[PDB]
């Protein structure tokens, strides 16, 4: 008999999985303090890894790689990138950032303005989009006084980055949208991406000319869904699946899902959880990890894919709760913790 | 990566690498808390012998 | 020559300083009868190996070191085990009852009416040391003398030697091999009271120890000899510069200077490598880059934690046989672009390294593989709170219910030491964090 | 030389007591005579906790034998070990207790008690340290209930500092010589929370099912259940009579509240007369854990476990043994408090009891055993309320006052196991 505890009651995936690992009548929850488990649904803040893998007799297996924020947060990343050699401050795939912290608080101002000022010297396209981790809090704006004025009223640090100025638009509408992929990685650091992902649109024409409704701008399901005068007009929920997204890809630009987005997608996915495997990988620690990430990316109208963040703690679509949950336990809790397919996931090969 | 400070002899050597620069109680009182514990021993224990003798 | 004198206070720190002295004896060429062929100078000197060793007229070469129980049963070994001569009774301390895991028997009913013998006993050796450089305190966290009586003597011994270095080898508990379930409030209780009069302490998880004996020396269940002689191996290791020509770690006033930069936070992580089973048909000798990239694996530290989430405030290198500068400092770049290994920005990014040509002896019959070279790395992590979080958090489950507060209270101590040693712990929590987060 | 002094007192104390003694020198080699006669060095390591060494080599148990009437202590004379026993050490009066606790605690009780205390002092006297007391006795009765506990309440002014435990015999209607049983048992009882660090609980009505529903003996007597106290009694004084204890150590690790120290021992195996077949080590595991294996009758699944020790004794695999525990442990986690970390510990003991390759005994402190001193407890107030059989102990001075005060203390401590369940 196994048993687990649940110490993150607002999570909607892992809900999910307790409820199924329940259903299997091989696992038992404990309560959220009881330091006897097996397995922990850890809170998402400040999670004691320092008490785990301490019970004589126990394998205690953990829902966070201990770590993962440095690919999680806003500001982090940034830095990640730039000053990691396996991506490089030459990344071809993710927007020009830079960390800049408020005046009232190393920070990247007077670089930023360095390369402000050459794009509108240069009659280049020069807008930019400010925001943090700390937002439900979002600017876009082409002028760099409003944005670092912007950051300045607040009290966290914010990151400015190259805004898309050419997404690719989906047709009829004329809509933004980005993409959305789940990635789950377990305890032997093997990299699953999840069959199935998710197109958060905009049920919005797509405008240019102004920045100030960011409800064109912004595919956030909350966004849509509250200041959105057409949700759910072209698809249910403002969310396209990749069956009808490829099929769109082949009837309009003549081409399909994997080969002129899906690959550049692995790719990244790759880049980003390889290169912190050293700093996170839980291969010989006295404890196991494994953790489900939310990849968020843009795709411009040269089918170019782009990084946009990296969720640590997402949610997933309502449509796809059950088959993405079960195969959490398939192959991130069961291979650890057997019981008495054709898999959903597409196994990222790599050198650990 | 730079090494100082080697020093050598017939049993050994040691050196320093250096790969980036940088950026009570007294005697008396001790007496007092030994004795101010014995003393709360004694208190209970004279309690129990009350208690025993009642 | 400066000398060094030993102290074991309870069972734990007896049977390893048991099993140090064994040790020690092999290492220098020092017979079970004292006697010690290769010392030329018959009834004096002041060789390295004299900081731990004294010598008689006749020839014996005696430890500078005294032991100290509250029950004879485990002293009465060393009375009549191999290396019985070493000693005279005078160096051997026994009573008849022991402190019962109770910190508040050790340190104030029991430790009141022996500390003046025990300090007596000090003294003699004291008086036969031209230049005493300090203490070295052996005992565990968790037993009622090794964590009540030990606290009380550093709190004398700092009084009676001001102005000596004092530094400590501690085992932290573990449950796989106790049957007691109070020392978490010994632990907290010790660490509070001695915090202020130790130098230098190298804590050794027996949880660590445990499992690098099942895991590397093929022991389904060790016992505290199997322990004991693997301890005894990192301890000679960190000793060896105390007792050999050299010129690093020469003074026990060095280990504080080159590991010790904020006095509270003075609890550096020991790791060591290569521990390779004896009855292994044969095993392939490990390289320099190897032992020393194994120094950063979390499976060979004496305390189980993950350096790569803490920084370094100070990391020593200590090899012991056939090794040489070059290869050293070649197999550290190599670490150096591939591990996590962040330093405090007021720190320089280095390593002290220290090598001593003599290969690691291994204790005949014993558990370990002969190696021709071994290493053992001192790393001031603040990943090491993990292991006081660790150890706060039984103490606040046990607490919050008062529960086995009375028998300390019992023993006349007031139960405001436990919240008092408590928030001192909680401080240290917090000491280590505004250091190694950001 | 950590010496212990035994005391039994009483009818059910002294027959529980002398097979006891004869269980434990079989175990050491000591012959109905005093003589060693062993075959191994584990076996006089620790001789000397329980026995004294006389002259030509002979050992005698370091034991005092007490009673209010002589018949059950003419019979251990004249039983099987009888002649081991130190002759002085009989302290016996002849009027008896009439199974009436104010006789054992005020009357004839008092009368007797000042000599045997003599023994006690000569005993203790010729110790290198006295670890503590060990009394064996019942509550049900007169003389072990009353005397027995008016003995422990004079060898604590005597020896405050020394660790007092007893194994307690709690009576049961299923297994019952008188009615008043429950007024003798209440009456102890709150003797017992004051002044015992431990006391071993043993229940006769469990007794008694293990014999007719487990050992399948068709009509169980008291020898028979004896067979189990002794059997008990060995498991549990394993830590302390052979290497590996301290009385008070296992205080300090067992007993988090200094009023609740009263703990459920347990013995595997029990087999019935199949008896040959080789005991696995999750057989003993289970049964050891099972509630058949209990002998305080209370069902552990009904409180929580605050402290746990578990004894396996035979040449076994100590890392199965571990197994087996954390296995335990880690499937029912529910019955453990969970604010006393690490609270079930293990041990190990290469001699096993005789007859039997390996065998684990079971020390556990819960909560459930609320429901043996509430069964006491209904008991005592269905007769008290009417005042029923009150004159035998009014005739012995005594108030009904007193009884008020014993029904309101143990109903106090039933109160305190109740808070720490939840
Ligand atoms: N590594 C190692 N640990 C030991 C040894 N002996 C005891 N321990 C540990 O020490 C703790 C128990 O404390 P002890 O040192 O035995 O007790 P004490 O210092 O003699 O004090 P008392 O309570 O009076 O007996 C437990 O955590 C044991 O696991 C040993 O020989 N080697
Ligand atoms: N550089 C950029 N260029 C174009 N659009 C961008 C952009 N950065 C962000 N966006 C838009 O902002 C939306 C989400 O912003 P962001 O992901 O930074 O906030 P967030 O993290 O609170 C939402 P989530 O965590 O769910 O992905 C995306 O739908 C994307 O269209
Ligand atoms: N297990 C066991 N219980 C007994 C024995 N003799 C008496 N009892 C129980 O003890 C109680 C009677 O007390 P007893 O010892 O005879 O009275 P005493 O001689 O005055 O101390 C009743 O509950 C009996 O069931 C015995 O030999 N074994
Ligand atoms: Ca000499
Ligand atoms: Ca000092
Ligand atoms: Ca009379
Ligand atoms: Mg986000
Ligand atoms: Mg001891
Ligand atoms: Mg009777």
């Amino acid at each position: 008999m196994y048993t687990f505890v649940v110490r993150d009651e607002n999570s909607s995936v892992y809900a999910e999985v307790s409820r199924l690992l329940l259903a299997t009548g091989q696992w038992k929850r404990l309560r959220k303090d009881n330091p006897r488990f097996n397995l922990m649904l850890g809170e998402r803040n400040r999670l004691p890894f320092g008490r785990l893998g301490h019970e004589p007799g126990l394998v205690q297996l953990v829902n966070y790689y201990r770590g993962a924020d440095k690919l999680c947060r806003k500001a982090s990343l940034v830095k990640l990138i730039k000053t990691s050699p396996e991506l490089s401050e030459s990344c071809t795939w993710f927007p020009e950032s830079y960390v800049i912290y408020p005046t009232n608080l190393t920070d990247e101002r007077e670089v930023f303005l360095a390369a402000y000022n050459r794009r509108r010297e240069g009659r280049e396209g020069n807008v930019w989009i400010a925001k943090s981790s700390a937002g439900a809090g979002i600017l876009i704006s082409s002028e760099a006084s409003e944005l670092l004025d912007f950051i300045d009223e607040q009290g966290q640090v914010h990151v400015i980055q190259k805004y898309l100025e050419k997404p690719l638009l989906l047709e009829p509408g004329h809509r933004k949208f980005d993409i959305r992929s789940w990635v789950l990685v377990d305890h032997l650091y093997n990299i699953y991406l999840y069959r199935e992902g998710v197109l958060r649109t905009s049920s919005e024409p797509y405008n240019s000319a102004n920045f100030q409704d960011k409800t064109c701008h912004l595919t956030n399901h909350c966004i849509q869904k509250e200041y959105s005068k057409n949700y759910g007009r072209y698809e249910e929920g403002n969310e396209m699946f990749f069956e009808e997204f490829n099929q769109y890809l082949m009837d309009a630009l003549n081409t399909t899902l994997e080969n002129s987005i899906l690959l550049q997608i692995k790719h990244i996915i790759r880049s980003c959880l390889m290169c912190i495997e050293p700093a996170i990988s839980t291969k010989h620690l006295h404890y196991q990890s494994f953790q489900l990430f939310g990849f968020d990316f843009m795709v411009d109208e040269e089918l170019k894919v782009w990084l946009i963040e990296v969720n640590g703690a997402p949610a997933c679509a309502q449509k796809l709760y059950a088959e993405l949950c079960q195969g959490i336990v398939d192959v991130a809790i069961s291979s650890v913790f057997p019981l008495a397919p054709t898999s959903i996931f597409i196994k990222l090969h790599h050198h650990h | 990566m730079e090494v100082i400070e080697l020093n050598k002899c017939t049993s050994g050597q040691s050196f320093e690498v250096i790969l980036k620069p940088p950026s009570d109680p007294s005697l008396e009182e001790i007496q007092k808390k030994l004795e101010a514990a014995e003393e709360r021993r004694k208190y209970q224990e004279a309690e129990l012998l009350k208690h025993l003798a009642e | 020559m400066r000398e060094c004198i030993s102290i074991h206070v309870g069972q734990a720190g007896v049977q390893i300083g048991n099993a140090c002295w064994e040790l020690y004896c092999l290492e220098h060429g020092i017979q079970p009868d004292g006697q010690m062929p290769s010392d030329k100078t018959i009834g004096g000197g002041d060789d390295s190996f004299n900081t731990f060793f004294s010598e008689t007229g006749a020839g014996k070469h005696v430890p500078r070191a005294v032991f100290v129980d509250l029950e004879p049963t485990v002293i009465d070994e060393v009375r009549t085990g191999t290396y019985r001569q070493l000693f005279h009774p005078e160096q051997l301390i026994t009573g008849k009852e022991d402190a019962a895991n109770n910190y508040a028997r050790g340190h104030y009913t029991i430790g009141k009416e022996i500390i003046d013998l025990v300090l007596d006993r000090i003294r003699k050796l004291a008086d036969q040391c031209t230049g005493l450089q300090g203490f070295l305190v052996f005992h565990s966290f968790g037993g009622g003398t090794g964590s009540g009586f030990t606290s009380l003597l550093m709190e004398r011994l700092s009084v009676d030697y001001g102005k000596k270095s004092k530094l400590e080898f501690s085992i932290y508990p573990a449950p796989q091999v106790s049957t007691a379930v109070v020392e978490p409030y010994n632990s907290i209780l010790t660490t509070h009271t001695t915090l202020e009069h130790s130098d230098c302490a190298f804590m050794v998880d027996n949880e660590a120890i445990y499992d690098i004996c099942r895991r590397n020396l093929d022991i389904e269940r060790p016992t505290y000899t199997n322990l004991n002689r693997l301890i005894s191996q990192i301890v000679s290791s960190i000793t060896a510069s105390l007792r050999f020509d050299g010129a690093l770690n020469v003074d026990l006033t060095e280990f504080q200077t080159n590991l010790v930069p904020y006095p509270r936070i003075h609890f550096p992580l020991a790791t060591y490598a290569p521990v390779i089973s004896a009855e292994k048909a044969y095993h392939e000798q490990l390289s320099v880059a190897e032992i020393t990239n194994a120094c950063f694996e979390p499976a060979n530290q004496m305390v189980k934690c993950d350096p790569r989430h803490g920084k370094y405030m100070a990391c020593c290198l200590l090899y012991r046989g056939d090794v040489v500068p070059k290869d050293v400092n070649a197999a550290i770049a190599t670490i150096k672009t591939k591990r996590s290994i962040q330093f405090v920005d007021w720190c320089p990014t280095g390593f002290k390294v220290g090598i001593n040509y003599q290969p690691p002896t291994v204790v005949p019959g014993g558990d370990l593989a002969k190696v021709q070279r071994a290493v053992c790395m001192l790393s001031n992590t603040t990943a090491i709170a993990e292991a006081w979080a660790r150890l706060d958090h039984k103490f606040d489950l046990m607490y919050a219910k008062r529960a086995f507060v009375h028998w300390y209270v019992g023993e006349g101590m007031e139960e405001g030491e436990f919240s008092e040693a408590r928030e001192d712990m909680a401080a240290l929590e917090k000491d280590y964090e505004e250091v190694g987060v950001d | 030389m950590r010496e212990i002094v035994h005391i039994q007192a009483g009818q059910c104390g002294n027959q529980i007591g002398a097979k006891f003694w004869e269980v434990i020198s079989d175990e050491h080699g000591i012959d109905p005579t005093g003589s060693y006669h062993g075959d191994s060095d584990l076996q006089l390591e620790r001789i000397n906790v329980y026995y004294n060494e006389a002259t030509g080599n002979k050992y005698v148990p370091r034991a005092i034998l007490v009673d209010l009437e002589p018949g059950t202590m003419d019979s251990v004379r004249s039983g099987p070990f009888g002649q081991i026993f130190r002759p002085d050490n009989f302290v016996f009066g002849q009027s008896g207790a009439g199974n009436n606790w104010a006789k054992g605690h005020y009357t004839e009780g008092a009368e007797l008690v000042d000599s045997v205390l003599d023994v006690v002092r000569k005993e203790s006297e010729s110790c290198d340290c006295l670890q503590g007391f060990q009394l064996t006795h019942s509550l049900g009765g007169g003389t072990g209930s009353g005397m027995g506990t008016l003995l422990i309440s004079k060898i604590r002014e005597e020896y405050p500092d020394r660790i007092m435990n007893t194994f307690s015999v709690m009576p049961s209607p299923k297994v019952s010589d008188t009615v008043v049983e429950p007024y003798n048992a209440t009456l102890s009882v709150h003797q017992l929370v004051e002044n015992t660090d431990e006391t071993y609980c043993i229940d006769n009505e469990a007794l008694y099912d293990i014999c007719f529903r487990t050992l399948k003996l068709t009509t169980p007597t008291y020898g028979d259940l004896n067979h189990l106290v002794s059997a008990t009694m060995s498991g549990v004084t394993t830590c302390l009579r052979f290497p590996g204890a301290d009385l008070r150590k296992l205080a300090v690790n067992m007993v988090p509240f200094p009023r609740l120290h009263f703990f459920m021992p347990g013995f595997a195996p029990l087999t019935s007369r199949q008896q040959y077949r080789a005991l696995t080590v999750p057989e003993l595991t289970q049964q050891m854990f099972d509630s058949k294996n209990m002998m305080a009758a209370c069902d552990p699944r009904h409180g929580r476990y605050l402290t746990v020790a578990a004894i396996f004794r035979g040449r076994m695999s100590m890392k199965e043994v571990d197994e087996q525990m954390l296995n335990v442990q880690n499937k029912n986690s529910s019955y453990f408090v969970e604010w006393i970390p690490n609270n079930v510990k293990t041990a190990v003991c290469d001699i096993p009891p005789r007859g039997l390759k390996m065998s684990a005994t079971f020390i556990g402190n819960s909560t459930a055993i609320q429901e043996l001193f509430k069964r006491i407890s209904e008991q005592f107030t269905a007769m008290f309320r009417r005042k029923a059989f009150l004159h035998w102990y009014t005739g012995e001075g005594m108030d009904e006052m007193e009884f008020t005060e014993a029904e309101s203390n143990m109903n106090d401590l039933v109160s305190e196991y109740q808070q720490y369940q939840d």
